[PDB]
RNA sequence: AGCGCCGUGGCGCAGUGGAAGCGCGCAGGGCUCAUAACCCUGAUGUCCUCGGAUCGAAACCGAGCGGCGCUACCA
RNA sequence: CCUCGCAAGAGGUGCACAAUCGACCGAUCCUGAUGUCUUCGGAUGGAUUUGAGUAAGAGCAUAGCUGUUGGGACCCGAAAG
RNA sequence: GUCGAAUUUGGGUAUAGGGGCGAAAGACUAAUCGAACCAUCUAGUAGCUGGUUCCUGCCGAAGUUUCCCUCAGGAUAGCAGAAGCUCGUAUCAGUUUUAUGAGGUAAAGCGAAUGAUUAGAGGUUCCGGGGUCGAAAUGACCUUGACCUAUUCUCAAACUUUAAAUAUGUAAGAAGUCCUUGUUACUUAAUUGAACGUGGACAUUUGAAUGAAGAGCUUUUAGUGGGCCAUUUUUGGUAAGCAGAACUGGCGAUGCGGGAUGAACCGAACGUAGAGUUAAGGUGCCGGAAUACACGCUCAUCAGACACCACAAAAGGUGUUAG
RNA sequence: GCCCUGAAAAUGGAUGGCGCUCAAGCGUGUUACCUAUACUCUACCGUCAGGGUUGAUAUGAUGCCCUGACGAGUAGGCAGG
RNA sequence: GUGAUUUCUGCCCAGUGCUCUGAAUGUCAAAGUGAAGAAAUUCAACCAAGCGCGGGUAAACGGCGGGAGUAACUAUGACU
RNA sequence: GAAGACAUUGUCAGGUGGGGAGUUUGGCUGGGGCGGCACAUCUGUUAAACGAUAACGCAGAUGUCCUAAGGGGGGCUCAUGGAGAACAGAAAUCUCCAGUAGAACAAAAGGGUAAAAGCCCCCUUGAUUUUGAUUUUCAGUGUGAAUACAAACCAUGAAAGUGUGGCCUAUCGAUCCUUUAGUCCCUCGGAAUUUGAGGCUAGAGGUGCCAGAAAAGUUACCACAGGGAUAACUGGCUUGUGGCAGUCAAGCGUUCAUAGCGACAUUGCUUUUUGAUUCUUCGAUGUCGGCUCUUCCUAUCAUACCGAAGCAGAAUUCGGUAA
RNA sequence: GGUUGCGGCCAUAUCUACCAGAAAGCACCGUUUCCCGUCCGAUCAACUGUAGUUAAGCUGGUAAGAGCCUGACCGAGUAGUGUAGUGGGUGACCAUACGCGAAACUCAGGUGCUGCAAUCU
């Protein structure tokens, strides 16, 4: 689906609680740091004899991830997240569809 | 093959016709439904003779075609081809089903086509002259054998196939409000337009005999 | 080992052995789901009429 | 089973990749034939025709897989190998037509 | 395989009447509902917003809440061994008044009237309705009406 | 019976929404005393049938026709 | 229960409890006073929010039936490890 | 079968259990071997089988909902018991009436829409295919197809204008009605309305019938979560003592009288006795009770004899009887 | 309408049997009679409910007495022995 | 592995194995090295064997085509 | 003598490693397996006119797509048919008339919609924030979807108004873990500052067996607990199929329906076929064929006695009483 | 009572073909400087009420009109259906008892009513 690079939405910042310009980007997940408590617990549990100790996922069923847009309001530099549904193809600020040109086969 | 009408006899299922949900059904074997001098007039054929049912059952399209053939052959061999008009008054619209492991997935393929007949429903109608009452009765007696269940010949006292018992129809004819159409008649009603009523029934609106 | 799927037999008999009797309506039904606009006013108006009745009673 | 299915996937995946490699090698030797060796031109045509026919069979298997077989994870790599096979097909079609075209045939006399 | 959606088995229920399609009229837009009234729920298929479920079609309830374009209706429904109270938010197109309730109002106005003149002149209040009492002794006149005799008809077939 | 595949020029086969080709045959000319081989050309299709989606397909989706292949096991 | 009344009944007070509207305490979202280590403090007033709360305490201990869980767990019974 | 050896055998010795040994059979390893025997962990676990010990009284089921690697099991709701508690103060009905709604089944309909479908009639071609007169012509005649008009025959679980019966919602007042004026930060142009009120008025019946056997409320816990049959409606199937639904009643859980016999059918439900009267079914004898009465029919060289139910059809017969 | 043909299965065989022919068969009608643990009345047992009875003497007030209704029962619950 | 003698043991190394090479201009752990940081730490480069790349091997496991047309009768098909 | 700070040995790290170890190897199901998904859902029908309602019932669809195909406003009317206009014809573009929707509204189907919910144009982001209440599924739990408000901030329109995604009914996901946004708030517990980590509020990363285990086979060497809840014999219901018999009579038989046959139909019987079913039996009813031996049935091959013939005799065919 | 503005019920109001319409009011009409919108002052916008016309619109009437509506003891107490029987029938199904009760058909009648305000020989 096509979504514009800019969007006027509500801002949660205390300096502006109104509609303000936001720039739109896509949320990419973090680096999954090594010192999170679950990772340290996993390392201690996996160390030793006993093999794999926690389940690992195999029965993948879905093909699509929901897309979620990081909106940064451009005056107070604040960030928000908006979730859009399962779409196979996703473009940020693509060319606008045009009503009524000659098709080009 | 050829399962009996004794196992396709009673009306056990809902009517299951040929529609967009039920395709690839075989055609019926009865294709002609009127027979004899079918272009004759009710002027020519006054007496009606009806083969009617007494049982709520299902008639095969085979039973219809076989009864029509045997009756036709008898009347043409005895009284000639132009002495009668025979019309079959039931149309086979019922797709019968055949099953052909176990009862899993038991919904069956189309096998046939049947005429669901009610009690007191006309199966066969023959219109003829007054002198051929005997031969039309024995032809419909042959029809009663190829047809299952119990059936009756009733001497229908309607002028031809139409309506309107013989004195009433005679009165209408001598009044002149009846126009001869192809194998039927048109009636004058007192509700139409005066101009088109004038141009379609001139004899009622004149002083003719 | 197939078995029975669904049946509504005996269910009405159980329900009417311990019947459907009533939803037990009261005076002053609950104001849950009534408009907050004019619900706030109902609060203020009851406060005012209680104050006025007490002041008239002295 | 899904494990057996994915094993057959990975096998045809590797076969398609090695077929693409040798088809590209035959294609580049064709473009560097030194076309005075017309017999070598025809021989390389027939060889890359055999390789592109093998890719045809692999692509039809990919068609059936993506249609009915519940690939369930790897539609991306199946589609990319389909696209690689089809661009090889159109390269073979262009080469094959190029040497088919007769120098005084009516199409070449109409439009160069 | 099996479906239980919000409008499952609602084909003829949410069809319009014959020659009654199109816009719904300003009588049912301009009727006023106040808190505590008694209304009948019959859904209009043209207005898709605020439709009731198919269970509440043809159901009588008490309106308890009124808002910008809809009213809230209280409906008692039977699940299990008890009635449950349901609070529906329905548009005024799907909401209609109760002629039984209006007839009860005209009856209570008539009853208050009847007790007023009954108290004014001091006899025979007799307010409550009585069911259909057995008929009383009457005299019929043979003058101009001699009983004509009837017989069962024979069996003649008309076909 | 179920499942799957296939159906395209005279024959064996390719073919992806802007849409029909390969090879051998067939036809014309050349070379040769002549025929093959060789050289220069040309023509060739109800895309199995029917219906639908699409702005449009042989291709996409459905119904049948015909021909193949796999399974039909425990007693 | 009290008062009046012969009684029927009329009024007053109405514990428990039930329904409903409020008030108070904590959390969340606000508003942000006197002021001040000018970045601290959070007065006051709110909010279709929320708590297993307050609103003249009821609990603690013991015994018993029944029920729950864990123990061999009503009794007998494997192929196994 | 073999019988001078790849022979037979004694004694000694070696190899020990996931080990040995095997010219290999998963063979053998103390009557034990597809992993010995002994003791212990161990009274291992079992949603599975069997059993589970005195009497009487009172009440008295479920085989259904949702979820579960759930389908021989559990949890949850339901049905049941017990303890009761607050009142006996106008409360509620597996019910009817009156009033008002809602429905799209049965039926009906197709010269009403959609779809199917029979047959002719009258027409229209600057515009279907043939032939004829033809050089052809926005020429002519006839034949056959379609398109239109007025008719006709038959139909539809996933068609419908219409539209029942039975089931189904609500109301039939004191928490009600009418009059007057108080509150508000809601609403209105506005003391305009909305909601809640104060103070008066209203009764003979307090606003249809009938019945109430007490009404309402709470806690806790058992068993059950295999069902089956009958009337009616109904799906698949040729059908089934088949499979699967709907409403009700039953069996399970239940004896008694009848159906000779039978879980379900008919009657009627049960403390212990006596008398009387009956139900269903019967009254020749077995067998209690009329070889009663009355009007007829039937003679079978396989009569017939009572619902569920334990079978018989099409087609015939100067057999007989009545039309 | 009744009867007959249609109408053929394997142990001997079943309107229940014997038997029945102006029936003891079939259709219909009228009475009389038989009979259930059902209904009516009475007695007794138990349960439940409502109620009466601390007065002196003599005993138990959870006791005595009056009135009415009711009584099937697996799994299961409770109670008195 | 096969199973006296006799006569022979055809073709296929694509797959699976096995085995050779050695730097492919891949992958590449720990230790070690460098940079940033106040440090924990992070990011780099380097990175053995093995996989990967490239050969050999079938008395290794194993495997070893389908449709048409075609010869003076028909059939068949040496042939295409 | 040889070898030599290399082997060896010790500890870590990578590879290999069914040689060995441990475990697993879904469910529904007219027995199981194969097949399918009836396993989470949506439409019409079954479904018996409130609601609910089953089967491996019928006909289909879903795991998407869309910055517009969302929101507001304005203007216009669609499919089709007829009549016309150079090239231009069946179909290019233009014009008029008729046109209740016969079009279109992303998709399955069903509803709904005409100065619109369709088509064209203009402006936009309400597909936003804060949490609550309600409806469906339902335990009145969750998820999903939806409804009506309140408090803001906005969009559009002259305005009333409308707008919290798609005209409506489907289009989707807990704990733990990771990650992001907000508060930049709380904690690191001897006291501080800064990194780091842990919290709180709201999303995402996914469990399709869709209330959500991390999971390959084989056993003809097999074992145990059970099951007639469940198959392979018989028996029992049924008789499609098999077999046998009627009825009708178009025709065959030179001529002639019926000497013998007999189409197209149509009614039955049987349980010696094979199915369908799962009622009994899984704490065992010894299971194919043959031999042996007895009885019974008749649907009669022969024999007895008869009738008919397209029976001259002979031979033969049809039928009866007959087991 | 006609007409206009705004409406309620939404065909007794619609559709087809003709005829009539004093007054007023609507309407058609005349014009493009301005605001405004179009390929086109045709629609829309503005201006004039002047130059004219009831031709159309609109209103009303006519039609053994189509359609629609109402009623009928018209069909028909028919089809169907709730309850009951140890009723009939081999069965399919069908009668009876107590109840409810259609649709098509046929026939007859009708063809907008009305509210608020303003105006009119
Ligand atoms: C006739 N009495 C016995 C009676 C009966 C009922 N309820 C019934 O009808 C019975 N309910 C059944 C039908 C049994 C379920 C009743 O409900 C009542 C009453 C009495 C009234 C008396 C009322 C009275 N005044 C105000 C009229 C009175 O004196 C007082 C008072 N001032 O205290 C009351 O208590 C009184 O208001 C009252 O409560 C009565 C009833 O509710
Ligand atoms: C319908 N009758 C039975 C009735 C019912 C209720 N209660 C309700 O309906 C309650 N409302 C609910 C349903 C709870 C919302 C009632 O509340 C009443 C009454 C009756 C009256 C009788 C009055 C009468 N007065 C007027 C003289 C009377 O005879 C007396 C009396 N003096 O004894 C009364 O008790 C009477 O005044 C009265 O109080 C009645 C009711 O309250
Ligand atoms: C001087 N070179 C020829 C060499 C010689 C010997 N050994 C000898 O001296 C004995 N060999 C002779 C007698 C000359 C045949 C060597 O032993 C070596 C080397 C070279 C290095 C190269 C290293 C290098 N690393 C640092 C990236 C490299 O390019 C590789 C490589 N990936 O090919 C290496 O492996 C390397 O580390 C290396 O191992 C070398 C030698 O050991
Ligand atoms: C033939 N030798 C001289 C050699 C040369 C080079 N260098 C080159 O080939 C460089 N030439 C270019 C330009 C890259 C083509 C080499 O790169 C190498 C080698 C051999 C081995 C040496 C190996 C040795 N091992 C067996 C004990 C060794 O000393 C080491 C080590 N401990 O570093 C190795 O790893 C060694 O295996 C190795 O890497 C070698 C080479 O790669
Ligand atoms: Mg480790
Ligand atoms: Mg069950
Ligand atoms: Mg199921
Ligand atoms: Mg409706
Ligand atoms: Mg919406
Ligand atoms: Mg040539
Ligand atoms: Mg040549
Ligand atoms: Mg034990
Ligand atoms: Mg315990
Ligand atoms: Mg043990
Ligand atoms: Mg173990
Ligand atoms: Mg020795
Ligand atoms: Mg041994
Ligand atoms: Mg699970
Ligand atoms: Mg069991
Ligand atoms: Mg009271
Ligand atoms: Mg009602
Ligand atoms: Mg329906
Ligand atoms: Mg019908
Ligand atoms: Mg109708
Ligand atoms: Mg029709
Ligand atoms: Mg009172
Ligand atoms: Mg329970
Ligand atoms: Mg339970
Ligand atoms: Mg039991
Ligand atoms: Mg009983
Ligand atoms: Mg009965
Ligand atoms: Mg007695
Ligand atoms: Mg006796
Ligand atoms: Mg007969
Ligand atoms: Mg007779
Ligand atoms: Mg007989
Ligand atoms: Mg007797
Ligand atoms: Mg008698
Ligand atoms: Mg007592
Ligand atoms: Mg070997
Ligand atoms: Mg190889
Ligand atoms: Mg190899
Ligand atoms: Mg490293
Ligand atoms: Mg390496
Ligand atoms: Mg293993
Ligand atoms: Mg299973
Ligand atoms: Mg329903
Ligand atoms: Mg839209
Ligand atoms: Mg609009
Ligand atoms: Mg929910
Ligand atoms: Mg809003
Ligand atoms: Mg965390
Ligand atoms: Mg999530
Ligand atoms: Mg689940
Ligand atoms: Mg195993
Ligand atoms: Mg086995
Ligand atoms: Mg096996
Ligand atoms: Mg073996
Ligand atoms: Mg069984
Ligand atoms: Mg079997
Ligand atoms: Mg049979
Ligand atoms: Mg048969
Ligand atoms: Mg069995
Ligand atoms: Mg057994
Ligand atoms: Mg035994
Ligand atoms: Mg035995
Ligand atoms: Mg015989
Ligand atoms: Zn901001």
């Amino acid at each position: 689906v096509n979504v514009p690079k800019t969007r006027k939405t509500y801002c949660k910042g205390k300096t502006c609680r109104k509609h303000t310009q936001h720039k739109v980007t896509q949320y990419k997940a973090g680096k999954a740091s090594l010192f999170a408590q679950g990772k340290r617990r996993y390392d201690r549990k996996q160390s030793g004899f006993g093999g794999q100790t926690k389940p690992v996922f195999h029965k993948k069923a879905k093909t699509t991830k929901k897309v979620v847009l990081r909106l940064e309001c451009v005056k107070c530099k604040t960030r928000a997240q908006l979730t859009l549904k399962r779409c196979k193809h996703f473009e940020l600020g693509g060319e606008k569809k045009q009503k009524g040109q000659a098709l080009q086969f | 093959a050829r399962r009996p009408a004794r196992c396709y006899r009673y009306q056990k299922n809902k009517p299951y016709p040929k529609s967009r949900y039920n395709r690839a059904v075989p055609d019926s074997k009865i294709r002609i439904y009127d027979l004899g001098k079918k272009k004759a007039t009710v002027d020519e054929f006054p007496l009606c003779v009806h083969l009617v049912s007494n049982e709520l059952e299902q008639l095969s399209s085979e039973a219809l075609e076989a009864a029509r053939i045997c009756a036709n052959k008898y009347m043409t061999t005895v009284s000639g081809r132009d002495a009668f008009h025979l019309r079959v008054r039931v149309h086979p619209f019922h797709v019968l089903r055949i099953n052909k492991q176990g009862m899993r997935g038991a919904w069956g393929k189309p096998h046939g086509l049947a005429a669901r007949v009610d009690i007191g429903q006309i199966i066969f109608s023959v219109r003829t002259k007054d002198s051929n009452k005997d031969v039309v009765v024995e032809g419909l007696r042959r029809a009663r054998y190829k047809f299952p269940g119990q059936q009756k010949i009733i001497l229908s006292k309607k002028w031809g196939f139409t309506n309107l018992d013989r004195p009433e129809y005679l009165k209408k004819r001598e009044a002149g409000e009846v126009k001869d159409d192809g194998a039927f008649v048109k009636f004058l009603s007192k509700k139409g337009s005066l101009e088109n009523n004038i141009r379609e029934f001139p004899e009622y609106f004149a002083a003719q005999a | 080992a197939k078995s029975k799927n669904h049946t509504a037999h005996n269910q009405t008999r159980k329900a009417h052995r311990n019947g459907i009797k009533k939803p037990k309506t009261y005076k002053y039904p609950s104001l849950k789901g009534v408009d907050p606009k004019f619900r706030r006013n109902h609060k203020h108006a009851l406060h005012g009429t209680a104050k006025a009745l007490a002041a008239a009673k002295k | 089973s899904q494990r057996k299915l994915q094993q057959d996937i990975d096998k045809l995946l590797k076969k398609v990749k090695e077929g693409i490699e040798d088809f590209d090698d035959i294609y580049e030797k064709f473009q560097s034939t030194d076309p005075s060796n017309s017999s070598h031109r025809e021989k390389l045509e027939s060889d890359l025709k055999r390789e592109i026919k093998k890719l045809q069979k692999h692509r039809d298997q990919i068609k059936t897989w993506l249609s009915k077989e519940d690939v369930k994870d790897k539609q991306s790599v199946l589609m990319t190998n389909r696209r690689l096979i089809e661009n090889g097909m159109e390269r073979f079609k262009s080469v094959e037509k190029l040497m088919k075209t007769k120098q005084f045939s009516k199409e070449a006399l109409t439009n160069p | 395989g099996k479906s239980h959606g919000y409008r499952s088995r609602t084909r003829y229920m949410f069809q319009r009447d014959f020659r009654k399609h199109g816009a719904v009229h300003l009588s049912t837009y301009l009727k006023v509902y106040k808190v505590g009234d008694i209304v009948d729920i019959k859904a209009n298929g043209s207005i898709q917003k605020g439709m009731p479920h198919k269970f509440y079609q043809g159901k009588t309830g008490v309106v308890y809440n009124v808002t910008k374009s809809s009213v809230g209706v209280i409906i008692n429904k039977m699940v299990g061994n008890r009635y449950l109270e349901k609070r529906l938010n329905l548009r005024v197109e799907h909401i209609k008044h109760s002629k039984c309730r209006q007839e009860f109002l005209e009856r209570v106005k008539a009853n208050a009237a009847k007790r007023a003149e009954a108290k004014a002149q001091g006899v025979a209040v007799q307010l409550k309705r009585q069911p259909a009492q057995p008929r009383e002794s009457r005299i019929v006149s043979t003058e101009g009406n001699v009983p004509q005799t009837l017989a069962p008809v024979p069996y003649e077939t008309f076909i």
